[PDB]
């Protein structure tokens, strides 16, 4: 999971 | 927005859609290419091809279970492109590149047409 | 194999499937959550959820146009998860994280359950 | 396009  | 994103989600979705295709689950159309028949999901075909997008948004053609391609279309070129639609992988070879490019132009798959033009220009 | 790969293909496919959902094109099921109704594509639901995968591979349920979820399921939690299915983006917030995790456990969306558990553990 |  990432900060888009 | 303040959303988080799962990097592999789109790839995992496509992998599962290809698993459904391989098991013939919820396929809703057969694409006829000369003597050859290819089962697929209309939504995936539309998502990958400008030609299928136009066909299945048509108020009459949207309900057809069989689509016959132009007799000039090569079944192997179509097969390679259908595999690309469901995997992101293109089996581009010296012996098939002309048939693949011609099929991608007909199907309106711009990114495939672009890599075929570049690979032909190099040789 | 000797295939080449188009990096953005899976993401572009998912973006187009979400465009079809937003325009209600080729949607083939309505998911009922308490009073709320959500239109979707069975194939995308199966590709994202162990629960929908089980439902639509069933020889009887595969043909249903309406699926009613357990009355304990929260419509907002479902909406956030349906958006994630079609975008890879999860709107996870302090006020919705418990409903999102409970819905993801019911829908069998392992990666969402994992990030909810981690975000709850941090607080 | 890449070599996967
Ligand atoms: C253009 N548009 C709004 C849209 N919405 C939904 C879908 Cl499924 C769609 N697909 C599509 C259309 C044109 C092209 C492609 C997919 C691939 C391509 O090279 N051209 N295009
Ligand atoms: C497991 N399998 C062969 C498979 N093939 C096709 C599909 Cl559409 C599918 N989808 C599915 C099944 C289980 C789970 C998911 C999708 C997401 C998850 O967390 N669990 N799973
Ligand atoms: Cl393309
Ligand atoms: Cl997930």
């Amino acid at each position: 999971w990432v900060i888009p | 927005d303040s959303c988080i994103q799962f990097t592999r989600h789109a790839s995992d979705v496509l992998l599962n859609l290809n698993r459904l295709r391989s098991r013939d689950i919820l396929t809703d159309v057969v694409i006829v290419v000369s003597r050859e028949q290819f089962r697929a999901h209309k939504t995936v075909l539309m998502a990958c091809s400008g030609l299928f997008y136009s066909i299945f948004t048509d108020q009459l053609k949207c309900n057809l279970s069989v689509i016959n391609l132009d007799p000039e279309i090569n079944p192997e070129g179509f097969c390679i492109l259908l595999d690309f639609m469901y995997t992101s992988r293109l089996n581009l070879r010296e012996g098939n590149i002309m048939a693949v490019m011609a099929t991608a132009m007909y199907l309106q798959m711009e990114h495939v047409v672009d890599t075929c033009r570049k690979f032909i220009k190099a040789s």
